[PDB]
């Protein structure tokens, strides 16, 4: 007969082995560096602090090594580490007005005030393959301007100065927080603006392209494109004055939107916004764009678009529940798929009889 | 017959490491003129599919593949067509393709050359099999 | 035995494009294709020219049997590798001599109002551009009128005059002679003077 | 004991306080689906966060844990489990049903009946039972709060006048307490006669969701069905092959290509304890 | 030549649901009323008649061409210049997201109008015709009543002057004053622009005042045909004589 | 008054170089090679190579390193390579059945013929930050059973063998190739399948994510996850006869789908399929997921989700498209937004008159 | 010459010879979309893609190529097209629009009147003139096909009762050869009358959304509109403060955050001619 033998712990053990032996791969190769992986790789780890949750560049750095390269596994180690984690305080609003910059952009005017700073960017490369970096190289030395930084007023208050956008006005409510109790729908555009800020980058692409193609327009401008080191401070109970704790690298993005005409003001223009850590910028303008689509609901706008259906983009935004619940199917099914099949059986005994 | 000699040789020298193979070659010192026909190219082998895996055919992306082709003084034509990007090997391959076909060459390279490849392929196989087989779940023994 | 394509395929094809496209966005204007030095015979230069430029493993050809020869064939094969088709409603481009028949003329593909492009286009090699019925062309390409009188057959005339293919559908002309070539697609209205 | 480096059981205690507190309004609610501020844990949303939150901010020094998947205690992720909640809190850990007082479980109730003090903890997917048939929370809430059930009626109706049976063979929805439609978590229909009028505390955990909802002991648990179409348990042909049982709940084994196959007791312990029985 | 010769049509969802073997003939300047018990296949049949069902038998001339021989340009340009539709759901022939007066003046900017000036004021002026104030020519048909909703549809396919317009229960929902208003304007049409009307409804008062010829369908069939009064007033089949009698 | 000047250029190569830097990173840090990336971010690797277009684990790691490990830039590095690429062959027909396997799991049977080798995975993992890895470390010591394959059916052949599902027929059709023709809609399953490859990993992750949540749910079971490698064969016209030129690791998944009880034919199970190269397997159950969700007009589903609107779907499943029309909007738009501003400064004057 | 170790143009042959087959069958069928097998380039897509491929496809060596993007030839895109083109092809490059026989343009038409041989290729996003109003390609190619205008008159008429005014500013929806309803490219209303009997060719290209179309030369172009309501082009109360023209189309350069702004010709070839002639 057979007899029932113990088998799932060793099995696992030795996946974990062989999972970490692929990580490490080829031994005559040197074991990559968290640091090499951040200072190189620094845009899967700007993608990696977003949505994991923890600003920390060493962390990303880490899960993605731990995650060998998987950023929806580095990410969910990142939030599982954040879990684990006191929080010590709450940071003074950020004022991005105070950023130093490394790239500035606006695409509704030719020259601005400050101008057009480019900084690092893709943007206009030939994306050809370097096949030169197969090999180790000499990194170009840098071309250096003047030192001094030009005033560089938000576009949005040259905008709002003219009357053809509002001011966005502060009432004092109090920020809705997902991480600690779940999102109730409709959720307010600061629970929706925490959530797609954790969202996936490729999902919120996908549903801003959507828009562009006519699946909930907005008729978007990037008004202002702004990364950089925006300071850190806090309100210590031990002191009781602001404490500046060290700076952050993030880029802001700045929406212009569709024009309304309301009943008993000037028309003027929407807007959207979206504010990501690190470089990466493609997730910051696709966050302002969806940010603009659920601002259906304040606008009376005719949803015409998925990205316009709250429930629908934020229950699936974020990528640790949705890569852990497609995962999951991997996990021992055989229970329930031996209740599915004793009634298939039964429904093709009566259909033949 | 000689087809399936031919084919088995050929995946033989496409699986083998560039490497190895390379060092085996050189070990043997082989003295052959040949005239490259085809210069190697590499390019792409579009991958066709199946619907769970036995039905219709989809288009599953593509592969990088380099190609060669030699001729020899004697007008024999070695081919080769190898996944990646490794003009060498592919060369190399070719050449050896070319000299399979010869009398002299056949069973001496197939003992020398193409029987120790497919062996020390065939050795980490067994290794990397063998240390896969410890994840497999054991749930039942027969008694 | 196989008929010499361009000398240079690449420069050659693209001074025959830009020819080509000349005339088909000029209808009436005619244009002279001079890097082919010899056509394929009975295929003149121009008729060469365009389905070297043209022509490939997507497009199917179809040669009416006045033109139709082994050496064209295989030629056509060796450099374009376009499918050569017996029937003219398989073909992408169709090549013919002043023979044409009401019959193949109507056989060629015209497209479908979602798809107008997925028509023929008919190569017609006419003994002359010149010594024809007057012609009368306005439309799209056309300033106000221009005046062409090329030696065209009965059906093809029938066609450019009464369009029984109602717009997008329809089929662009190519008429070929020598190294000369003359265009008149779907849209050209044409009047007989 | 703990010697991870992390804190008892793992969970901070504002976690543990907010999570004990849901439970108790769940309790008082039977049947509800409590929201809550569940974390993200070592293991990913979707693999029992829920459940192994529950067990952290219920379990304590002195408790037996039992980890069960499919109803077996060396299933990958029940072996995982287990040695998470061994490593953070030191517990002693059980495979016999009658000496555990927590149990965890993933898709199967116990063939061995739970007694008085055992708290049983399911890990639950989809904690709103009207989910299939209505995608969004924001109708749900609302039928739950009014206690409009009637697209489930018409679900099972539909379901009847096309197949002839109801097509729902696990997470089938009880009725608790008279009031609250509720899905048991993806248990088949063979263990839901077991939930009724049981001795035990059942927590049920929606990590991903973030729900908890409760049944407390000797509660009403009716499962939704008709007269002429009585609530029918799954059935098999065959015995355990190993025990001979005709009354566990079976997994088929398939041994071959050829299609051998054998019928086995899902749940490991039952069939061990039958087996030494002879 | 009749302007629409209907020779042997049939189309059948089932057995018994829909029409089969259906053939008559209309002139311009005459009503063609279609009665019967619901589910006959009125409806159907006059979707087949309208280019907006192809028949599974028989055939359709309009002025000397198949209907279903024609290309479907041909059709959606019969259909959007000189032929009007009325829906037994008003909604159906409405476009929700557009004004009242922007679906009126959709078939007037079709028709080669192109000055907004004058599609408006024709928007306002049939609009009132139909009895809806013109003050809700900027409002969505959405927020109108089903009556409203109904008058649109009527304005919106007669603001054209087509020459042949389908009818599915074009009363069905108007009170009786406006109800008589609709009939009269549709009387003036005809008799004026020599309009040509195919209408199917069920209150005979509304076909005995309106259709010159009637027909009778049970079960897919055309079981009574001929001039209104005579089938109203002289019917045979057995069916006919029970709905007359039914009259209240 | 003000002149003209060209900037253009320079701020374009300033930039370049700007960017360039970055990925390059601290000098003192050794740069990192093609190899480690190959190697130790392997599953990076797998998503690049499975989303551009091309099984060539350098080349996606060389453009994981040249897009300074940003995804999205990597993928279309590779796409654009591909496109300088001739084709020199079409592959004979993939058979995974002769698959050596690395993993093998089934979620609807405990033990099936062949069992269920987990293989290297990250699968029952403590997702705990190892900072361990922030020193060089040594690989673990692999244990080795016995080297013999044993014989793996497919469980859909065992499921279909039982006549609970239906075998994938071949009927020779030839299969649509929507990177030499623009896809049509409705598109064919080997078009649909074949852009489902080629999408964004997050997107459809979100779609299949939502389908599991009851938006066009089909009741999905891991019937069967296979990643091995399968040896790619052509036939070349030099020869005749089949070649064997490789070897390809690949990972295929099974989905069993929700039974459908058809007029004629006994009821049975659907399915869905997936298959990408590497090891990365989120991505292969979410395209069959989504295949499944897409063959509704197969089985004349009624559309409740938007994972079933194929258009939606595919027209913003890939990524190059998607991210390349959202970034640019960084692109200089002034033109178009002085006609808004244009007309909008008239509908403040006409509003306020 | 070409130095770069890409094929001439950087596209392979059988991609150029499709790509010509798609320019002939728009040029005999003046406003329709002709679908075509694009490839990835080295832009991104949305960044060019399709007037690059058409620019390679129909230019030689002997070809003047000017490039500009929002009028101006130092753009920074326009510098990358055109460096990409000058290492591919190394044809002569021109900043004037009279020497130029090759245009590719970025939402602008050139202020100096085209000519005969000269050909103008357009980057298009949105090939559909329908889309915004119908997102669906699967509605809109039958739109196409069964001329079924009737949603984009409903959409002026009312964004004319809504605003007073028709909301589109750029992109401006113009008939062909009075069939085909087309988008001119996201080129300002201020350019749409140079369209109309041009006599230069037109070719647009959209690269990510597969699709080509084409204007003859001496072709019809007419911006839809009403006879009440006729198409106005943009106007601004001061001229250039360069070369103080009062007939170029204008950008607002912001000098300051005090609100300074002055107005300049977009065209910047158009503002060198001006300024010079003084
Ligand atoms: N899609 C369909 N499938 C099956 N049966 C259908 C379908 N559409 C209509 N039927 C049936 O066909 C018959 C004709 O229906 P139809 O709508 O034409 O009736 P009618 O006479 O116009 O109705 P009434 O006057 O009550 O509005 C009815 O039995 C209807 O149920
Ligand atoms: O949300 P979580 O993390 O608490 O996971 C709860 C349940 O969701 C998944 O689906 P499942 O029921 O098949 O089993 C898994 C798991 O036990
Ligand atoms: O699809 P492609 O790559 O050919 O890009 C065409 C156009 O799409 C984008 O939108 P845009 O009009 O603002 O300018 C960009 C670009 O020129
Ligand atoms: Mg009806
Ligand atoms: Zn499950
Ligand atoms: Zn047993
Ligand atoms: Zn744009
Ligand atoms: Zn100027």
């Amino acid at each position: 007969m057979y007899v029932a033998v113990k088998g799932g712990e060793k099995a696992i053990d030795a996946a974990h082995a062989l999972q970490e032996s692929r990580r490490r791969g080829d031994t005559d190769l040197p074991e990559l560096s968290v640091a090499q992986i951040e200072q190189q790789l620094n845009l899967a780890v700007d993608r990696v602090m977003t949505e994991g949750g923890i600003a920390d560049r060493e962390l990303a750095a880490l899960a993605l090594k731990q995650a060998s390269g998987d950023n929806v596994e580095a990410i969910f180690l990142l939030r599982a580490y954040r879990t684990t984690l006191a929080k010590l305080a709450v940071s003074e609003p950020l004022d991005t007005t105070g950023m130093r910059l490394e790239r500035r952009i606006s695409a509704v005017y030719k020259d601005i005030p400050g101008g057009q700073l480019l900084g690092p960017t893709y943007d206009y490369t030939h994306r050809l393959l370097d096949f030169t970096l197969l090999a180790n190289g000499e990194a170009p030395t840098l071309t250096t301007a003047d030192s001094e930084q030009q005033p560089s007023p938000h576009v949005f208050s040259l905008l709002a100065r003219q009357g053809l956008a509002k001011f966005e006005e502060d009432s004092g409510a109090q920020p809705d927080d997902i991480t600690r109790t779940p999102p109730v729908y409709p959720c307010s555009r600061s629970s929706r603006l925490q959530q797609l800020m954790r969202g996936d980058e490729g999902y919120l692409l996908a549903l801003a392209y959507s828009t562009q193609r006519g699946y909930g327009r907005n008729h978007p401008f990037a008004g202002e494109i702004r990364s950089g080191y925006i300071d850190v401070s806090i309100v210590p109970e031990e002191l009781g004055f602001a404490v500046n704790v060290g700076e952050l690298l993030m880029t802001e993005c700045e929406m212009v939107n569709g024009f309304i005409d309301p009943p008993d003001e000037p028309p003027h223009f929407t807007r959207g916004y979206g504010l990501v850590f690190g470089m990466s910028e493609r997730k910051a303008m696709a966050m302002a764009l969806v940010d603009r689509a659920l601002q259906a609901p304040e606008y009376g706008e005719h949803a015409t678009g998925p990205a316009q259906d709250e429930e629908f983009v934020l229950a699936h935004a974020d990528n640790v529940e949705a890569a852990g619940f497609v995962s999951h199917l991997k996990l021992p099914h055989y229970v329930d798929f031996q209740a599915e099949l004793e009634l298939l059986k039964r429904l093709q005994q009566e259909k033949n009889h | 017959a000689d087809t399936a000699t031919r084919q088995h040789w050929m995946s033989v020298l496409a699986h083998s490491q560039p490497a190895e193979l390379a060092a085996r070659l050189n070990a043997l010192n082989i003295t052959a003129d040949y005239e490259v026909i085809r210069a190697a190219e590499t390019g792409l082998v579009q991958i066709q599919a199946r619907m769970g895996g036995t039905g219709e055919r989809f288009f599953a992306g593509d592969a990088t593949l380099t190609r060669a082709a030699v001729r020899l003084t004697d007008g024999t034509l070695g081919y080769s067509w190898v996944l990646g990007r490794d003009k060498q090997h592919a060369e190399r391959c070719a050449l050896i393709d070319a000299l399979m076909q010869q009398s002299r060459h056949f069973q001496n390279l197939s003992e020398t050359l193409i029987a120790p490849l497919d062996a020390d392929r065939m050795a980490r196989i067994a290794a990397r099999q063998a240390e896969v087989n410890a994840s497999r779940v054991d749930f039942f023994t027969m008694v | 035995t196989l008929e010499t394509a361009f000398m240079l395929p690449v420069q050659d094809a693209q001074h025959s494009f830009r020819r080509l496209l000349k005339a088909m966005s000029e209808p009436g204007v005619i244009v002279a294709l001079h890097q082919l030095k010899r056509g394929w015979q009975p295929l003149n230069i121009a008729t060469t020219s365009v389905l070297l430029t043209l022509a490939d493993n997507d497009t199917p050809v179809w040669l009416s049997t006045p033109l139709n020869n082994d050496i064209v064939n295989q030629s056509l094969r060796f450099h374009t590798n376009a499918p050569l088709v017996s029937q003219p409603e398989q073909a992408t481009f169709a090549v013919t001599d002043e023979a044409i028949s009401s019959e193949q003329l109507n056989a060629l593909s015209t497209g479908t109002a979602v798809a107008p492009e997925a028509g023929a286009t008919l190569i017609l090699q006419v003994a002359s551009l010149s010594g024809g019925r007057m012609l009368r062309l306005t439309g799209a390409g056309i300033a106000e009128e221009r005046m062409i009188a090329p030696q065209l057959p009965e059906c093809i005339l029938h066609e450019l005059t009464e369009r029984p293919h109602p717009f997008p559908l329809g089929i662009d002309l190519i008429l070929t002679c020598g190294e000369r070539l003359l265009a008149i697609p779907r849209t050209t209205h044409v009047e007989v003077c | 004991a703990n010697l991870s480096g992390y804190n008892f059981a793992y969970l901070d205690e504002q976690t543990k306080r907010m999570i004990r507190r849901a439970i108790l309004k769940a309790v008082a609610i039977p049947g509800y689906q409590v929201p809550f501020g569940g974390r993200e844990m070592p293991m990913p949303y979707g693999w029992g966060t829920g459940g192994i939150q529950l067990t952290a901010s219920v379990i304590g020094e002195s408790d037996v844990l039992k980890v069960i998947d499919q109803g077996a205690d060396d299933t990958t992720n029940a072996v995982s489990i287990r040695n998470f909640f061994k490593r953070v809190t030191g517990v002693n850990t059980t495979e016999r049903t009658d000496d555990a007082t927590l149990i965890q479980t993933r898709h199967r109730i116990p063939e061995t009946p739970l007694t008085e003090d055992q708290i049983i903890i399911f890990q639950v997917p989809i904690p709103e039972p009207l989910r299939f048939i209505e995608p969004r929370e924001t109708e749900t809430r609302t039928m739950h709060a009014l206690e409009e059930y009637g697209v489930m009626q018409v679900k099972l109706y539909e379901d009847i006048a096309r197949f002839g049976h109801i097509a729902t063979t696990y997470a089938y929805p009880v009725k608790v307490n008279g009031r609250y439609v509720m899905d048991p978590s993806p248990i088949p229909k063979f263990d839901n006669p077991k939930m009724d009028m049981m001795p035990a505390l059942q927590l049920f955990g929606a990590g991903r969701e973030k729900r908890i909802y409760a049944v407390p002991p000797f509660t009403r648990v009716e499962s939704l069905d008709f007269d002429d179409h009585p609530f029918t348990v799954q059935q098999w042909d065959e015995p355990c092959a190993i025990c001979g049982s005709t009354h566990s709940y079976l997994d088929e084994v398939v041994l071959d290509d050829a299609g051998n196959r054998m019928f086995v007791c899902s749940d490991t312990d039952y069939c061990r304890q039958q087996s030494e029985a002879k | 030549q009749p302007l629409l010769s209907v020779n042997n049509l049939t189309h059948l969802y089932a057995p018994g649901k829909g029409f089969s073997d259906v053939s008559f003939d209309l002139w311009p300047g005459e009503v063609l009323g279609i009665v019967g018990e619901s589910g006959s296949g009125k409806t159907t049949l006059l979707k087949s008649i309208s280019a907006r069902l192809t028949p599974q038998q028989g055939e359709i001339h309009y002025e000397n061409r198949s209907l279903y021989a024609m290309s479907e340009a041909d059709r959606r340009r019969l259909l959007r210049t000189e032929w009007g539709v009325v829906h037994q759901h008003p909604l159906d022939g409405l476009r929700r997201q557009v004004s009242a007066g922007g679906n009126i003046g959709e078939r007037l900017m079709a028709t080669g109008a192109r000055h907004y000036g004058d599609i408006r004021a024709t928007a306002q002026k049939w609009l009132e015709e139909v009895e809806i104030p013109a003050n809700r020519i900027d409002d969505l048909p959405t927020t109108f009543s089903g009556g409203m909703q109904q008058r649109l549809q009527i304005a919106r396919n007669l603001v054209t002057h087509p020459k042949l317009v389908f009818m599915d229960e074009p009363t069905g929902g108007l009170d009786v004053s406006v109800q008589a208003r609709l009939l009269d304007l549709l009387r003036g049409l005809v008799v004026e622009l020599n309009l040509a009307v195919v209408i199917v409804t069920h209150d005979l008062g509304v076909a005995r005042l309106l259709a010159d010829r009637l027909l009778v369908m049970k079960q897919g069939q055309v079981v009574e045909s001929g001039l209104t009064d005579r089938v109203l007033d002289d019917p045979h089949h057995p069916y006919t004589q029970l709905l007359v009698s039914s009259v209240l």
